[PDB]
RNA sequence: AGCGUGCUACUUAUACUUCACCGUGAUUGCUGUUUUGACGCUUUCACGAGUAGGCAGGCGUGGAGGUCAGUGACGAAGCCUUUGCUGUAAAGCUGGGUCGAACGGCCUCUAGUGCAGAUCUUGGUGGUAGUAGCAAAUAUUCAAAUGAGAACUUUGAAGACUGAAGUGGGGAAAGGUUCCAUGUCAACAGCAGUUGGACAUGGGUUAGUCGAUCCUAAGAGAUGGGGAAGCUCCGUUUCAACGUGC
RNA sequence: GGCGAAAGACUAAUCGAACCAUCUAGUAGCUGGUUCCUGCCGAAGUUUCCCUCAGGAUAGCAGAAGCUCGUAUCAGUUUUAU
RNA sequence: GCCUAGACCGAGGACUGCGGUUUUUACCUAGGAUGUUGGCAUAAUGAUCUUAAGUCGCCCGUCUUGAAACACGGACCAAGGAGUCUAACGUCUAUGCGAGUGUUUGGGUGUAAAACCCGUACGCGUAAUGAAAGUGAACGAAGGUGGGGGCCCAUUAGGGUGCACCAUCGACCGAUCCUGAUGUGUUCGGAUGGAUUUGAGUAAGAGCAUAGCUGUUGGGACCCGAAAGAUGGUGAACUAUGCCUG
RNA sequence: UGACCUCAAAUCAGGUAGGACUACCCGCUGAACUUAAGCAUAUCAAUAAGCGGAGGAAAAGAAACCAACAGGGAUUGCCUCAGUAGCGGCGAGUGAAGCGGCAAAAGCUCAAAUUUGAAAUCUGGCGUCUUUGGCGUCCGAGUUGUAAUUUGAAGAAGGUAUCUUUGGGCCCGGCUCUUGUCUAUGUUCCUUGGAACAGGACGUCACAGAGGGUGAGAAUCCCGUGCGAUGAGAUGACCCGGGUCUGUGUAAAGUUCCUUCGACGAGUCGAGUUGUUUGGGAAUGCAGCUCUAAGUGGGUGGUAAAUUCCAUCUAAAGCUAAAUAUUGGCGAGAGACCGAUAGCGAACAAGUACAGUGAUGGAAAGAUGAAAAGAACUUUGAAAAGAGAGUGAAAAAGUACGUGAAAUUGUUGAAAGGGAAGGGCUUGAGAUCAGACUUGGUACCGGGCCAG
């Protein structure tokens, strides 16, 4: 249960500022967990998807399935991975939006500011 | 309009009312509002109590002359008796009131004890006090610690003793006395 | 509703000999809204019959000591095996009601441990049957705050809190209660008798002189627990007994025979 | 609630109880009092009579605190010794030592005489008294004194 | 088979008689066998019209507390249906089809809670009905071109009319791009349409001399003042020390 | 209020007092309507007063809740006496 | 007394009763239908739907003495659509406490509009009556008489005791009228005894509070409906009239 | 040749006002509908509309008060007083205040005094500095009075025993406000499904099982939630706790007693009359006009007047937080509220489109799918389209998009039909539905239904 007074149990608040949450907010929104693997190797759980970063989805029809993230499509709340593709019957191919909570970050993309973020929420980098 | 035997009701509801209902929705937020200015007044002057002392004084009225409650300030004359100047007393917590005076002596009285109870549980700080003897000090509420208190009512054992004239005919001779004594006067003048 | 919902119109009845209804309708032309009824309860756009009022009655008053004395009827109640069954609360493995653990589960600080006291005691099948009730709210009551219910748990109550309510705090249909502050809200859910009510011993205790009894008088001011109108309250060894056996008369058939 | 009312009940019905000849209008006979004197008169002479008229002389600014005034009587004046000491001393009450009932502070103005004491002496101290509720203490040994 | 009168039989009302069942009112009994329903079971008798109206017991709807550790993507709710069952009834339940995300039973609470009508409200839809009608202003015709398609477009030939107080050539008010070219036909042009003041895309309005601009007209109206609680009213050089002078 | 060679004419299809918004959901003893089932009981159009006569109050008629009792002494009837 | 033809029904569900025959603690026709045979269970039987036939059946709602009316609303369908809430009250009922009662203006407290706790005042009640100054409720077992459920003693009857309540005669308190003791600021006091007078009074308290239905009054007041009235504004693009300029 | 007074001018130096908003606030002005069963006083109502003026609150406010007590003691609000006293064609109606309980509490400032051994006061220019200002200087204001001193509770001037208290500026904290960063536990297995967020199994965390997102009901996938921890900025003469530098303390203030004094608001009080208003009644307040004071005087003491007392304050000048109000503004949290004809008029490019000369009036209108994957391609057609195909879980989802009722309509099928049709009852015919060989027991026992 929630204790503070600056807190909001309102559906209808909380819709409102997930539709129109600016793109710094949908950063944020639209993170993902890492691996197992980097988990341990980072000791940070989940961080925001990044365009350069690997994954793997772990859920739906494209579930097994791993690529390179190619776009963090913030508008639509979705990223798009490198190979997956739907096939229209004009020929012509169009990327497949996953929702990052979907997916597992398998490698990290990582910068000067990804490496100050990770030891900022108590990892190793 | 009238039917069957109702009381006659007296509705006052002609104007335009509605414009002016007001529901205390908030008497529950008032109250916690209420107290939260009271915890803050409280922490803001600690240890230092915040009520003054306050005299108490007879009820007027015929009908309130048994009760006795708190007054609003102590008299000059009561300060005076205690040795407190009104300016000094009103920075020590004490209230002043420039406008009661004392006719009797009972009020008097019992103000000064009380101003003198006061006065022996006061301890007043400075620049030589330190925060340990400060801080051995608790906030204490004053209308508490120094409450109206009524005089209790004569009970217990007394002897009788039977005047010769009854009460009621004491009181029958007072309003006769009362009612006719212009005229009497008026006729032994005159004669 | 709103003070003028209904009656941001200018509209103005046409009057008869236009053969239409006498009702008041828009003014103007160039929009569809023109010539329009309005300020009718019966209206599309009109404000609704008595609109409510926010002077309405919301709260009522209830006598003090009718409410204490439901109080002390539900605390009964709690005592009552059957009416926590019927009352619906798994507690056919607890041995005897009322249900009183000790003090250690005044301090317990950990859900965990909470959870594993609950198990200990036999109180955790009733938190599964909260857990298991948890169901999507029928109606549009879940647009407004709703959107879940579930079954209520049982109502811990104790004397000292060393951290029992934050650690039940977290337990679906766990209630903790001061024994200083006891309600009918909590007591008898949905006006049904018979909470599961776990008691650590000191609230047990405190009941004593919270309520007051014959040899101790009640902290609530001139407060005394109420009096029954019956003494014996079971009747049928009333009926069946020496006393009121020996005067009656002998008992005729429990049916007629039907001889016409 | 609404679901007891008979309103749910005149639902299917066409007048809604009050009746196709009279016709439920809006303010048949007038509004509120209208009429006392000439259509409703068969009813305020029925049920109010002393309706209309003066009777006595006014009282610019009355003061209700001056005829303040609580009547106690004498069946109930013992209700005023205290509980825990009533049967020492109406066992125990002499001339020489009489519970003394301070009826003023008590809050009534004037000791009336309906009922009986017990036959034992008190001393009763009063604002007013009654002539016979005066007797009737005097009588049982007691006396009253007056008090302002 | 008419009129007066007598007789016999016969016909049949929700009336009368006997019986069954429903309900109402009364009534008999029921605790050492009362026995997990005594607000229950049971014996007996009588009675049943009803507007206005009263009361009682129930049916149904939105939401709330409790409960069924209830139903549900293996199909909730909704909807259609000689699939039927239950109830005197209000209604409840169910088979099949459709459908796609929630919903119900029970104990209670609550109300913006039940429609055939109000020349009711809003929306939608008929019959009328392929009906009334599409008839003022003289009038059209042949051929070719274009086009899927030509009474209606274009061109040619003819026949006519307005007949200079025009159906000609300009402007003021008003409109505002309707102008021009290209494309174009879903809607609009109460037939049609390849055409159009329609639709789409572009282009287009050049001033020292034409107007505005300036003057004053009837009038409007600041200032100095004087009214007015005031919004403001009067007044137009007025009881003014009035030049941003040349 | 205007304006009127005067018709109560005209004052934006509005004139024996324009139009707009508000007071305003103005008041109506008057017209219209007033939404589920079954069960039981079941009327009045009469009295008196009222600027009362298309309306009210009042009494009557009706329902509901009962209460005190249990054949006590009641009756839209007869007889006898008067 | 006897014989004889047909129709409709079969409620009940161990026994118990009244009778009869008694060959008998058995049997019967005597406190409500059994026996036997055939056929069928892919069906004879029952229900519903559609339709025919016979017979009856005027269009609902409304106001009205009277409607199928040549009285009014209604072409059709869906959705919406009208006794509500509040202040103050009467009766009744339920509940808590009871000569008291009401926590919630406020204070404490809180898991925070909740629940829980606190008390002074105040409201209502416990005293009435008079315009008021004022006065203010026991002769008695809180009265007598006639009833009175229940209880006690009895044993048809009878006696005792008799609450609530009913009728009746009294007593007490206030007002009104009369009388007027000891006394006295000599005009006050008002003892005592009365009166076809009067009060919403006493006569071993009954109230207070919350809730519910129903009823009442004021409110938009069940829903829709005027002709009007008022306040503040907008119009001389029509038109009326004057003026200025064409 | 110069002062002074009054009055002007300047694009003189520097300022200020106007206008907007509407919920509350301070005033002015001001109806009628309505109620009285008519209506004129009255009521609605000292309300709507109109006008002037503010703030975060406003206003009121430290008694020319209430009272009549054994007295209270600025203002405001709540509960009560009380539907009462009273007002009222004494009709309909209307209607306060004192006391009492509480919330909040906070007190004061001028004028009238000779500084007279010293205008000790202040705006501005100029210069300078450490600049919400200090210092220096020069004009000016001002004696027709700017400072100090006093405000009735007093107080002043003398004398008096002496005692008690104390100024300002910076630096770091704390508090207050805003803001940044950081945080537990499954996406393990089976089944259904397009998708698992569903069901089942095994679990984990929990001071976190609020809420939201993600392809269906997700504490454990994501954001958050809970718990705290730690940075940054602000803010506060008028909050405190510490430091630190100056305190120019023969200063300032209070306290006891004696003596002499003790200034205290005028076209104002008050009175008459007129109008309005009020519960205010021989007149409650306000306003106009006429009259017009006094010094123990003046006001009030709810019945007009004179006479005599008594009580209580001290007007005609001024400031002041809190408790109180708040359909507006800004920021939040909620609900037994409404659920697209509802809820605001407006869930949408809504005060929009559109109308009106104008003031003004003022709508309708949400929903494919998880994802456009929004139908490539072939074929008939002038084209729109159709037919195949294709995507999709579904095209019984194709943007003329969830479901897809009724009215009304097409087709197919069934049936009936001489100037309506429809209904009830009854049976026939046709169609539909149902049921006992039972949950029958072992050739037989016995049963069910319809009949003799
Ligand atoms: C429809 C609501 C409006 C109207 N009302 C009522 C009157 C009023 C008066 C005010 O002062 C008297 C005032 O002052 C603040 C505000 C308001 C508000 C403003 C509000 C818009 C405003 N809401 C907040 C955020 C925001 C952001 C914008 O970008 C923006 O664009 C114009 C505007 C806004
Ligand atoms: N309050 C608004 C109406 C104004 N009418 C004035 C009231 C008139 C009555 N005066 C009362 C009689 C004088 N004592
Ligand atoms: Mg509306
Ligand atoms: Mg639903
Ligand atoms: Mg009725
Ligand atoms: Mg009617
Ligand atoms: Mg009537
Ligand atoms: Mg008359
Ligand atoms: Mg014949
Ligand atoms: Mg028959
Ligand atoms: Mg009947
Ligand atoms: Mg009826
Ligand atoms: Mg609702
Ligand atoms: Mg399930
Ligand atoms: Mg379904
Ligand atoms: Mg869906
Ligand atoms: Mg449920
Ligand atoms: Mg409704
Ligand atoms: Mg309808
Ligand atoms: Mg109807
Ligand atoms: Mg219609
Ligand atoms: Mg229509
Ligand atoms: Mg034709
Ligand atoms: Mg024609
Ligand atoms: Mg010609
Ligand atoms: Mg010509
Ligand atoms: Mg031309
Ligand atoms: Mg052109
Ligand atoms: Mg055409
Ligand atoms: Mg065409
Ligand atoms: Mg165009
Ligand atoms: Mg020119
Ligand atoms: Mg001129
Ligand atoms: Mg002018
Ligand atoms: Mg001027
Ligand atoms: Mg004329
Ligand atoms: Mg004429
Ligand atoms: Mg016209
Ligand atoms: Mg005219
Ligand atoms: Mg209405
Ligand atoms: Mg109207
Ligand atoms: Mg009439
Ligand atoms: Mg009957
Ligand atoms: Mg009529
Ligand atoms: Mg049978
Ligand atoms: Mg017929
Ligand atoms: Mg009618
Ligand atoms: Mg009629
Ligand atoms: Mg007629
Ligand atoms: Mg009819
Ligand atoms: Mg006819
Ligand atoms: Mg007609
Ligand atoms: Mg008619
Ligand atoms: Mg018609
Ligand atoms: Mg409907
Ligand atoms: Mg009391
Ligand atoms: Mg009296
Ligand atoms: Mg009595
Ligand atoms: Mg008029
Ligand atoms: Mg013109
Ligand atoms: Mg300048
Ligand atoms: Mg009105
Ligand atoms: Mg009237
Ligand atoms: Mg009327
Ligand atoms: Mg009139
Ligand atoms: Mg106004
Ligand atoms: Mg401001
Ligand atoms: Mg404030
Ligand atoms: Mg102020
Ligand atoms: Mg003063
Ligand atoms: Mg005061
Ligand atoms: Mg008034
Ligand atoms: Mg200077
Ligand atoms: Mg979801
Ligand atoms: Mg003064
Ligand atoms: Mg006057
Ligand atoms: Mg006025
Ligand atoms: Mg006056
Ligand atoms: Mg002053
Ligand atoms: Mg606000
Ligand atoms: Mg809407
Ligand atoms: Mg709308
Ligand atoms: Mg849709
Ligand atoms: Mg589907
Ligand atoms: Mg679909
Ligand atoms: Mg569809
Ligand atoms: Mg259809
Ligand atoms: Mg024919
Ligand atoms: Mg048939
Ligand atoms: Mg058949």
């Amino acid at each position: 249960a929630k204790i503070s007074q600056d807190v909001s149990s309102s559906r209808s608040k909380a819709r409102k500022a997930y539709f129109t949450a600016s793109s710094v907010e949908r950063r944020v929104l639209l993170s993902a967990p890492l691996s197992k693997e980097l988990r341990q190797q980072y000791n940070v759980k989940s961080l925001p998807i990044r365009q350069n970063d690997e994954v793997l989805v772990v859920r739906g029809s494209k579930k097994g399935s791993e690529g390179k993230v190619n776009s963090v499509y913030r508008l639509k709340f979705a990223i798009q991975v490198d190979k997956l593709q739907k096939e229209k019957s004009n020929g012509a191919s169009v990327p497949i939006n996953i929702h990052p909570s979907k997916v597992v970050i398998t490698k990290l993309h990582l910068d000067k500011d990804r490496k100050a973020l990770i030891q900022r929420k108590g990892g190793k980098a | 309009a009238i039917s069957k035997n109702l009381p006659l009701l007296n509705n006052h509801f002609r104007k335009h009312w509605q414009e002016r209902v007001r529901v205390h929705f908030d008497q529950a937020g008032k109250k916690a509002s209420r107290r939260q200015s009271r915890l803050r007044k409280a922490a803001k002057i600690a240890p230092r109590p915040i009520d003054a002392l306050r005299p108490v004084v007879r009820a007027p009225t015929v009908k309130y002359n048994r009760k006795v409650r708190a007054g609003r300030g102590f008299t000059l004359a009561e300060l005076k008796a205690v040795g407190i100047a009104p300016k000094y007393a009103r920075t020590i917590g004490i209230s002043v009131d420039h406008r009661r005076q004392n006719k009797s002596q009972e009020t008097f009285d019992a103000n000064v004890a009380r101003l003198q109870e006061y006065k022996s549980k006061l301890v007043i700080f400075d620049k030589k006090t330190k925060a340990s003897e400060v801080a051995s000090f608790e906030q204490v509420d004053v209308s508490a610690t120094f409450p109206v208190e009524q005089p209790a009512p004569e009970s217990g054992l007394r002897a009788v003793e039977v005047p010769e004239q009854t009460a009621y005919r004491t009181l029958r001779l007072a309003r006769n006395e009362k009612k006719y004594k212009g005229i009497r006067e008026k006729r032994a003048k005159e004669k | 509703v709103a003070e003028n919902a209904g009656h941001q119109t200018s509209a103005e009845s046409w009057g008869t000999g236009r053969a239409v209804a006498r009702i008041p309708r828009v003014g103007g032309g160039g929009t569809h809204r023109s010539g329009q009824a309005a300020f009718g309860n019966m209206c599309r756009g009109g404000r609704m019959f008595a609109p409510t009022k926010t002077w309405r009655r919301w709260n009522v008053k209830v006598n003090h000591n009718e409410k204490r004395y439901a109080t002390a009827s539900a605390i009964a109640a709690s005592a009552v095996t059957s009416l926590v069954l019927a009352r619906g609360h798994r507690v056919e493995q607890v041995k005897e009601l009322p249900l009183v653990v000790s003090n250690e589960f005044e301090s317990v600080t950990k859900t965990k441990d909470a959870v594993a006291v609950l198990k200990a005691v036999g109180a955790h099948k009733d938190v599964v049957k909260v857990i298991k009730s948890k169901k999507l709210r029928a109606g549009k009551g879940k647009l407004r705050g709703r959107r879940f219910t579930q079954r209520r748990g049982p109502l811990v109550v104790y004397a000292q809190d060393n951290g029992i309510v934050k650690a039940l705090r977290n337990v679906p249909g766990v209630e903790t209660a001061s024994v200083k502050h006891l309600g009918l809200l909590q007591l008898a859910p949905g006006a049904h008798l018979g909470r599961f009510i776990i008691w650590t011993q000191g609230a047990f205790e405190s009941l004593d002189s919270v309520y007051g009894s014959d040899s101790t008088k009640s902290i609530k001011s001139g407060y005394t627990l109420p009096s029954n109108i019956i003494s014996n309250t079971d009747v049928t060894r009333l009926i069946n007994s020496a006393e009121v056996q020996a005067v009656v008369r002998p008992a005729g058939e429990k049916t007629q025979k039907k001889s016409h | 609630p609404t679901r007891l009312t008979k309103t749910r009940k005149h639902r299917g019905n066409v007048s809604a109880g009050k009746g196709r000849i009279g016709k439920h209008r809006k303010h048949p006979g007038g509004r509120g009092k209208a009429g006392g004197q000439h259509h409703h008169r068969t009813n305020l002479d029925k049920y109010h009579p002393g309706y209309f008229g003066k009777v006595g002389m006014r009282y610019f600014h009355k003061q209700q605190n001056h005829f303040w005034r609580p009547e106690i009587n004498l069946d109930k004046l013992w209700t005023l010794v205290d509980s825990e000491k009533k049967d020492e001393y109406l066992s125990k009450s002499s001339a020489s030592a009489a519970p003394v009932i301070d009826t003023l502070a008590h809050g009534y103005g004037k000791v009336l005489g309906k009922g009986r004491l017990p036959e034992v002496p008190v001393i009763v101290k009063a604002r007013f008294v009654s002539k016979l509720a005066e007797e009737k203490i005097r009588a049982v040994g007691g006396v009253v004194e007056l008090v302002a």
